């Protein structure tokens, strides 16, 4: 009974993009589902960030109390390629990261989703700023990465030497992609892929065949450019060992409950929710699972998008797997 | 991603020397204008060179060739920009085709991220 | 004090190709180093396989006794694309695999190196034939795979259910590629690569940066066709967690001690021998470490090849790390 | 691999209708002849079509176009095959250039595995 339910407002991007839901609309939808933990994207739905004034932040505090919701997680971005022809200096990046540390401190959050591509070296240099705001840094682990990828392994080295409890991870359920996601495949065929070639690809995905064999194999059997792009998605979606989570539980601050499609059965159709949640229980996890709906970008060409409904089903499913 | 929403319906209007229309960015958060690495505009299939294009975000109008200097001018999430295209002749009334091809320099992504859209807009008076 | 030293005769391919060393020359070289365990490639240095007669196999047995060597491992191949326009059927593949089981049985080996790409389903169907010859089938784990790759994860699933002690693994040291192999980078520059970009690529390899980022970044910095191929080797050489081996010690039948270059200091220049060997000691490993020299294909364009000398240094290095 | 050893020195000899020379396979074990998927031969820079090519391995001579039926004919590791080329005109004395481009259908490898070599050979009588 220690797993808590939350939602990343990223889940409602389609309605927000179209101005169908305001920011407060999104939080309101969240409490109506009993998802009181909030994960937010400042660069997405608070225009004027990083120049939000005390009037905004106090108002955010007042909103949280009205809905009984809790500001759990802030999701940072790092535009290292902001300047054409060069990358940011390490010193320029720390400044961008501190923006996000300050804002998360000012937002009432307890953890920041640090983008997966963030270097061990940048994490080390900004750690003192995190310490000053007692702010946790959770590195997102997303496909094709996993807790045993050498990039994460190198991060583990840094956190092992430094020994700070503010450094950690946010597993994203796309590293537990059990089947090739249906809504992706359906759009690929809509984009002109060979349905027979899609069927081979999906079959081979379940078999765990190396991505590069599948690429050449689809190539060799006469696949078109869309088929090739379909096959190459096997480099971007992976299964990983759910029991590996038990080894790192102290560093799992937060979880991206990514999902693409909840069917009429309150079942997620391609991700390994039924395997990961039992393990988190075995390990004593006491953080949040935050719905992170990404199906919108795949279905929007041919279907109306309903992120709220989709999140209602995901939240009902999370409750089921949690045991509430 | 958000491709079907790039070109905003009912927004084509005449200005001196060309036309303007509304454009949305096919990305899931606000992005500095400097990372709109390419924005290829076609009207009726004709390419409009980059020097004859301007982007207006809020109260700031910038020539497209100077977007590199707009590192902190943010294309906010869902915000419609008014794109002004300098054309070599006036556009007659009725419907016309408008195409936009984006390449976004996204820092955590290895190749230009792409989105494309085209819509038939009537020149509204 | 139970780790035993052996050599895969694959190490002498250059001299064997040029007819500078016979098959017996190869075993002879091995005993002089105290590497009494032999791993061999029938399709490489026994012409006439799979139609070797009792005179050959009886003759091999007599050779082993003369040198005091022990025939430990046979390396199988599976030419599934032997017929143009199709792959072998499952029944045809079992036939090819059983050839190798029989031969390995007749060669006196105790284990077969099963090619990494062999399917879980094929391992399952030849198992009863393996049981009849009390023959172990060891799946090679080589880059970019590792003990947590879903292909290996799926293999572990099958072996867990079947419960047979004859099914296991052969880790290949290219999954402990700590640095981009120097001899690879040097051949790359000889082939026309931009040396500063090779240095960037080698640098990013140590940083554990994602392969796809490095590729696009090298593309983006103006790399020529050779540089691009150099960067993409990061998809084919990987680091993995050395302690992950402790979990699988009961299934590690045999180990590929891959190496490319032993310098004059008897140190291997890019692979993590110093990390892996202590773990095997910690784990109670009582199998062989078999030298598997592959540097020849990279250095042969500009340098004479000395596989015997290279293996001598590799064997001295192994002896030291084991503690003998 | 073993690219520098593909074309064998001192092996060019005249035969009726063309020339022959020695070739080694750029691979580290024996391979069934049916998986030598492409072998581009050039003499003096001119491509010799597949219908004019034969491979001799040991005591077996096969037309290159029929290699698919040679599923169990092994190009043993390091074994020199004698390749015979039917040419459209007789070859004069002295040195000539011979090029060979291999493509191997290797089952555990996703794309044809490649090795290439060329040498200047003198016509030995």
């Amino acid at each position: 009974p220690q797993i808590k339910r939350g939602v990343s407002l990223y889940s409602f991007q389609e309605e927000f993009f179209l101005r169908k839901m305001t920011l407060e609309d999104c939080v309101a939808a969240c409490a109506s589902m009993g998802a009181y933990g909030i994960e937010s994207l400042a660069e997405q739905m608070m225009p004027g960030f990083p120049n939000l004034d005390d009037a905004f932040y106090d108002g955010w505090h007042a909103m949280m109390a009205k809905y009984g919701t809790v500001s759990v997680c802030h999701d940072m971005f790092l535009d290292t390629k902001k300047f054409r022809g060069r990358l940011m200096t390490l010193d320029e990046q720390v400044e961008s990261f501190v923006r996000d540390i300050r804002h998360a401190s000012r937002l009432g959050c307890t953890v920041i989703r640090v983008l997966n591509f963030v270097s061990p070296e940048l994490m080390e240099k900004v750690l003192p700023h995190a310490e000053q705001s007692n702010m946790r840094l959770g590195l997102e682990i997303h496909a094709p990465m996993h807790f045993e990828h050498p990039w994460v392994l190198r991060h583990i080295e840094f956190m092992d030497r430094l020994g700070s409890p503010l450094l950690g991870f946010i597993p994203d359920m796309g590293i537990f992609t059990k089947h090739f996601p249906p809504v992706m495949a359906e759009r690929l065929i809509r984009q002109g892929a060979t349905p027979h070639i899609i069927e081979y690809i999906r079959e081979q995905y379940d078999r765990r065949v190396l991505a590069e064999y599948v690429v050449g194999d689809v190539r060799n059997m006469g696949g078109n450019p869309v088929d090739i792009r379909a096959a190459e998605m096997l480099r971007h979606n992976n299964w990983s060992n759910p029991r590996r989570l038990l080894e790192h539980m102290d560093r799992i601050f937060h979880v991206h409950a990514k999902f693409y499609e909840m069917d009429e059965q309150d079942r997620e159709t391609s991700l390994g929710y039924e395997e990961v949640i039992p393990v988190l229980k075995e390990g004593g996890y006491s953080g949040y699972l935050a719905s992170e709906y990404e199906g919108n970008r795949h279905i929007q060409d041919a279907f109306e998008v309903d992120s709220v409904e989709q999140v209602r089903r995901h939240q009902r499913m999370l409750a089921r797997l949690i045991g509430e | 991603m958000f491709d079907k929403y790039i070109v905003v319906e009912d927004s084509l209007k005449r200005v001196p020397g060309g036309v303007q229309f509304g454009v949305r960015l096919p990305y899931y958060r606000g992005l500095g204008l400097s990372m709109v690495e390419t924005m290829d505009v076609t009207v009726d299939g004709e390419r409009v060179p980059e020097e004859n294009l301007t982007v207006t975000l809020g109260d700031r109008t910038v020539p497209f060739a100077r977007r590199d200097d707009e590192t902190d001018t943010i294309w906010n999430f869902g915000e419609i920009a008014t794109v002004t295209a300098r054309l070599p002749h006036e556009l007659g009334p009725g419907e016309h085709q408008v195409g936009v091809n984006f390449g976004l320099r996204i820092s955590y992504f290895p190749v230009p991220m792409v989105g494309q859209d085209a819509k038939t807009l009537k020149l509204v008076d």
